[PDB]
């Protein structure tokens, strides 16, 4: 007889966003209706010394 | 006839001490040059 001592799967390990310190730069949100708008803006107003 | 306490560096040295004071903090974002950088000509 030929003999098949064992069978293994991928013990693959999941990764997360916030789990990285890359996300240390990033500030996440989530927000359900951005599908809708298309513009995102934020307004300076800055005067001089 | 009255004091405020205020924190600077101070260097010591030659049994005198004296302030340190980087004036960066005053001429940032405005028009006119700050005096102590100088231009120097030679021949």
């Amino acid at each position: 007889f030929e003999a098949i001592f064992g069978t293994f799967c991928n013990r693959l390990e999941w990764v997360y966003f916030l789990t990285s310190g890359l996300a240390a730069a990033a500030h996440a949100i989530k927000f359900h209706d951005l599908n809708k708008l298309t513009t995102g803006k934020m307004l300076f107003h800055v005067q001089v010394p | 006839h009255s004091l405020t306490p205020l924190s600077m560096d101070v260097i010591r040295l030659g049994e005198k001490t004296v302030i340190m004071e980087n004036l960066r903090r005053v001429y940032k974002n405005t028009d006119t040059k700050d005096p102590l950088e100088r231009n120097v000509d030679l021949t």
